[PDB]
């Protein structure tokens, strides 16, 4: 229910073929990309650093949570559906 | 007088004496509220 | 005890229960007890009710009371769960309890406790091969007073000893279910000692009445 | 205004506490009930709050709250609900006997009282809830009802007044903790008997989402008289802060243990040695008292000899009074298999929804058995003392905060006990 | 208007009527430890975890449940709540099981980082745990109960969301026991989100059971194409395999749930 991995801006990239070593099985590379990632306090710094060093970016935007009415004096309501049955 | 015990009848009381009553009561009693619902489903 | 169920041959879904006629009026009475809505409200008097006819609470009994309240059986559970008074395993037709918190322990409930042993052959929790007694170490029950005290039925017998134990129980045993009470020579909570309290008489109406 | 605790048979005012004259209506009435109801109801709502206040009514069950402010909290109108009153009978602490011995022996001035106080307050009808095991006393409660709704006292004309009242019992299951305001209503509601978290108040949404103020039995049943008598009459006996007679309860170790009505600030060896003749051994036997039922903590017999049987009294020697259920212990007895007795009750009867008194009243449980049998050492007392502490103030209901009052009534008063046991067990 | 003034370690933050603790601190960016609250289900203050001193006030407030009030001052990182904290940790961490290594929920236990911030280091119990039977639901839901923390955090969930109502709690005490009184399979739609609200181990997935760890996983977000409702979806792999899916947090769709196909 945490929340502190979030609030950082990251810049991944694409994922790329992994395969089974024939030996023992190993998850091999072919790209140094792969285990890549960058944090920004922002997102204009992002698009930035992106253009500056010229990668194609897609930019998600910021996904926050809705604020929302909590009533523990609803769970014992007379008429709503609100009358939770348990405690 | 003060000089017995006069809550006698509880001596010959049956299981389901406490129902009975709240049965005859129920006679009495008023109507009673209504949350226009049937239930919290 | 387990408060988890299994589905023994005895206890089971299709053990037979549904309440007689007469129980179905009390019922209908009880939910009138409470307003139209929240007639989920008598899961209490109505489990009771259903352990009053069979003695104990099989499943079957928790799962009609909520067909008949249209009540989830999930909440039957839980409540039967929760409150000591149902008996979720059959017992035997006289269900003894002894009351053991400190101020009944203070005043030999050891005793009666040992005594109630012997005279049965069982241990505590144990209950009788003929069915007829049980036996449990419960909590306080009200007459803390009236200390070395049982529940036997729904009625009380306090102020007790030994002899006045093994006299109560070789009377339950031929069927003379006998008289509540303090087993001495008080009837009730006062002083065994004499009245100390209150010897003149009550007043009568009207009296050190305010105006108005 | 000085030295007060003794007092005559006028004031008593539960004159059938043993059952001596009649419990049944004919035999009540000469008794001074249901005599002037209707002017009672038709002299007003506020009126009775006023004789409250004045009368300087504390709530006679655990938690002592000044009556009159509290039931003063639903005295606004209905914002499109009933209102409700729900009387407290699941007398469940240890020693405490005196509602079973009113609710049997004088059902009629708790009937009355209850409908002073809807009235006083706004109540469609009420709700006694009783204990379980108090099948025989609910059902003498259930004819007296019954024979009022005959007479004509409660229905759709209570003694006239053009108000209009019902009187309903509820029956309990077997749980000390449905004695609490809140799990008292979710039992009544039908569920389990979980204390809910206060807010909300139960006088904005209590049962059945509708308001209502918890009472216990004397606590409204000195009501009506009360009403019939005046504040100033209830409030010239006790102390100025906490007033009025008081039932006292009585268990253990003495020589004729019995229940009383007495004059509130009476000292406790005035109580013991008037009522309840002397303790076993006498006062030198005497090895500590605890005045409330279990849920307030010890007291070591240095103030017995100098501490009134109050609220503020014995809060200022660290201690409270509860439901006034005093017990003795008398010198041949072992004090810490009485506590953890107590301790084992707790735990057996706590809800368990709240995580302290879930884990810690077990935790308490083992730990003084484990000093009783001696297996521990002295550098666990404090750790017990913590996790009391911890307990207090972070629950829901006040079981845990009863839990851990009679652990630290123990430390505090008889901890070499426990050092003396613990170097027995580490000798042996 | 119908604002309200309020303070968060002095620091002022207005906040409608209706609020509460934890949400007025999260709003200055303080989230407040908790077991039981959930911000999608109904109220219910059993872990009392969430609490926070008022500066003046004499107790501690369940910052999930109790409404701010005007002209108050939300104490956080406060001796008393601190002390609170850690007591409740004690509490929590003396009857569960050393299981840590064997649960699937091992490095995404809540339980573990409360006790790392808002907990002490040292248990002071010396006496014997508890263990708990454990039921066999279905082929999805893997109960292990010797280590639910009592929270009924999916009760509410079975009963608001899922609407089943077939799971409580059976007794009382230590001796109370999440899940049915019987033998039934809790087989529905949405069943395999308990698995995300408990959060504690007590009941995890079987087809994860025991494959991989959540540091070794990485995570791509992206969507689902079972059904057309678009639910957002965040894919773990783990050395060029797929080890499980989980739910991303969109509130127009996919709140928080997910179906158990798409799982
Ligand atoms: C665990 C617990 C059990 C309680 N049991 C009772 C009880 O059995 N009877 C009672 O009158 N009050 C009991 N109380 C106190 C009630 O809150 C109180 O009686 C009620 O609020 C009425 O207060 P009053 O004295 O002002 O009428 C209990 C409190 C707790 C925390
Ligand atoms: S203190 Fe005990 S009885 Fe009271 S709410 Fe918490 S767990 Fe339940
Ligand atoms: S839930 Fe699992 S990881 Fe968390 S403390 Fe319990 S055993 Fe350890
Ligand atoms: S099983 Fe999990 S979610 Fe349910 S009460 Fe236990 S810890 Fe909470
Ligand atoms: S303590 Fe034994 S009856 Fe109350
Ligand atoms: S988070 Fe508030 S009591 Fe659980």
């Amino acid at each position: 229910s945490g929340v502190n991995n979030t609030k950082k801006w990251k810049m991944e990239f694409d994922t790329r073929e992994r395969w089974e070593n024939p030996l023992m099985g190993w998850a091999s590379t072919a790209d140094p990309l792969s285990n890549m990632v960058l944090t920004f306090s922002a997102k204009e710094d992002a698009i930035a650093f992106a253009e500056k060093n010229g990668w194609s970016y897609d930019v998600e935007e910021k996904k926050v949570p809705k604020p929302k009415s909590k009533s523990y004096g609803a769970n014992f309501s007379w008429n709503k559906r609100t009358r939770v049955s348990t405690k | 007088d003060t000089t017995t015990y006069k809550n006698l009848q509880h001596h010959d009381y049956n299981t389901y004496t406490f129902l009975d009553l709240n049965l005859d009561l129920s006679k009495f009693r008023l109507p009673q509220p209504s949350s226009g619902r049937e239930s919290p489903r | 005890a387990l408060f988890v169920h299994r589905d023994t041959p005895e206890n089971n879904p299709d053990t037979p229960f549904d309440f007689t006629p007469e129980n179905y009026k009390r019922i209908e009475a009880i939910v009138k007890n409470y307003p139209e809505g929240h007639q989920a409200a008598a899961v209490l008097p109505v489990l009771d009710l259903a352990q009053r006819q069979n003695g104990w609470l099989p499943i079957s009994a928790m799962n009609k009371v909520a067909e008949v309240l249209q009540v989830p059986p999930m909440r039957v559970y839980e409540v039967a769960t929760f409150y000591t008074m149902y008996n979720r395993k059959p017992v035997g037709k006289y269900h003894i309890q002894v009351c053991t918190t400190t101020p009944c322990m203070l005043r030999d409930s050891d005793s009666i406790l040992e005594t109630l042993q012997r005279k049965l052959g069982i241990k505590v929790g144990e209950t009788t091969p003929d069915k007829l007694f049980t036996l449990i170490e419960v909590e306080c029950l009200g007459a803390c007073v009236n200390a070395p005290m049982v529940q036997i039925n729904d009625n009380y017998y306090e102020d007790l000893t030994p002899k006045d134990i093994e006299e109560i129980i070789d009377e339950l045993k031929a069927g003379k279910v006998p008289k509540p009470g303090p087993r001495s020579g008080r009837f009730c909570c006062e002083p065994a000692g004499g009245l100390t309290s209150l010897t003149e008489p009550p007043k009568g109406p009207g009296f050190g009445v305010q105006a108005g | 205004k000085t030295s007060f605790g003794s007092l005559k048979d006028e004031d008593r005012i539960f004159t059938n506490l043993y059952g001596r004259h009649d419990w049944r209506l004919k035999g009540a009435l000469r008794r001074g009930d249901w005599y002037k109801t209707k002017e009672i109801l038709l002299k007003g709502p506020d009126w009775i709050l006023g004789e409250m206040k004045t009368s300087g009514l504390r709530g006679r069950g655990g938690a002592g709250f000044p009556t009159g402010l509290k039931w003063s909290f639903m005295n606004k109108p209905s914002d499109g609900r009933p209102k409700y009153l729900v009387v407290n009978a699941d007398e469940g602490e240890p020693g405490t006997c005196k509602d079973r011995e009113i609710m049997r022996h004088d059902p009629h001035k708790l009937v009355e009282g209850c409908l002073v106080g809807g009235r006083a307050m706004g109540a469609r009808a009420a709700y006694i809830y009783i204990r379980g095991e108090f099948y025989n006393e609910a059902s003498n409660l259930q004819v007296a009802i019954r024979e009022a709704y005959e007479a004509g006292l409660i229905g759709k004309n209570a003694c006239g007044s053009d108000y209009d009242f019902d009187v309903f019992v509820v029956r309990g299951a077997g749980a000390y903790i449905c004695g609490e305001e809140t799990a008292l209503i979710e039992s009544i509601e039908g569920k389990q008997g979980k204390p809910r978290l206060k807010p909300p108040f139960p006088a904005d949404v209590g049962v059945f989402g509708c308001p209502t103020t918890v009472a216990n039995v004397e606590t409204v049943a000195v009501s009506p008289t009360i009403c019939r008598r005046g504040g100033t009459w209830f409030a010239g006996f006790g102390r100025e802060r906490n007033s009025g007679t008081k039932l006292f309860n009585i268990s253990g170790h003495v020589n004729h243990p019995c229940t009383v009505e007495e004059e509130m600030s009476v000292p406790l060896k005035e109580l013991i040695e008037k009522h309840a003749g002397g303790v076993t051994g006498g006062w030198d036997n005497l090895l500590a008292v605890i005045p409330g039922g279990s849920s307030t903590p010890l007291i070591p017999k240095s103030v017995c000899e100098t501490v009134l049987m109050d609220f503020d009294a014995l809060v200022q020697a660290q201690t409270g009074l509860g439901t006034a259920a005093v017990i003795v212990m008398d010198r041949s007895t072992d004090i810490v298999k009485a506590i953890a007795r107590l301790i084992e009750f707790y735990k057996h009867e706590s809800c368990g929804q709240c995580t302290p008194c879930r884990e810690g009243v077990d935790w308490m449980n083992k730990v003084m058995a484990r000093f009783v049998k001696g297996d521990a050492r002295p550098a666990e007392i404090d750790s017990l003392w913590e996790i009391s502490k911890q307990i207090e103030g972070h629950t829901i209901c006040a079981l845990g905060d009863g839990a851990a009052w009679p652990v630290q009534g123990l430390i505090r008063h008889f901890r070499p006990e426990l050092e003396d046991r613990m170097q027995r067990f580490a000798q042996q | 208007s119908n604002l309200i003034e309020v303070f968060v370690d002095g620091q002022s933050v207005m906040v409608e009527p209706g609020t509460t603790v934890l949400q007025a601190c999260e709003k200055v960016g303080m989230q407040i430890p908790r077991f039981c609250y959930h911000e999608r289900l109904s109220v219910a203050g059993n872990c009392r975890m969430c609490l926070v001193e008022i500066e003046k006030a004499p107790k501690v407030v369940a910052a999930c449940a109790m409404p701010v009030m005007k002209g108050w001052n939300i104490l956080t990182n406060s001796e008393k709540s601190k002390k609170a904290r850690e007591g409740v940790m004690e509490f929590l961490l003396a009857n569960h099981p050393l299981d840590c290594p064997i649960c699937d929920q091992g490095g995404e236990c809540d339980l573990q980082d409360q006790s790392m911030m808002f907990g002490s280091d040292r248990s002071r119990f010396l006496e014997g745990k508890r263990a708990v039977e454990d039921k066999n639901i279905g082929p999805l839901v893997k109960t292990i109960m010797t280590r639910c923390i009592q929270c009924t955090r999916c009760i509410r969930f079975a009963s608001e969301i899922a609407g089943v109502d077939d799971l409580g709690t059976t007794g009382r005490g230590n001796d109370m026991q999440v899940g049915t009184y019987i033998e039934k399979m809790f087989m529905s739609e949405l069943s395999g989100n308990v698995i995300d609200i408990c959060p504690v181990g007590a009941l995890t997935s079987k087809p994860y059971a025991f494959t991989a760890r959540p540091w070794e996983t990485r995570k791509t977000e992206s969507i689902d194409v079972m059904d057309a409702v678009g639910s957002n979806i965040v894919v773990s792999t783990r050395t060029g395999e797929v080890m499980r899916i989980l739910p991303r947090m969109h509130e127009d769709i996919n709140e928080e749930w997910i179906s158990d196909k798409t799982r």
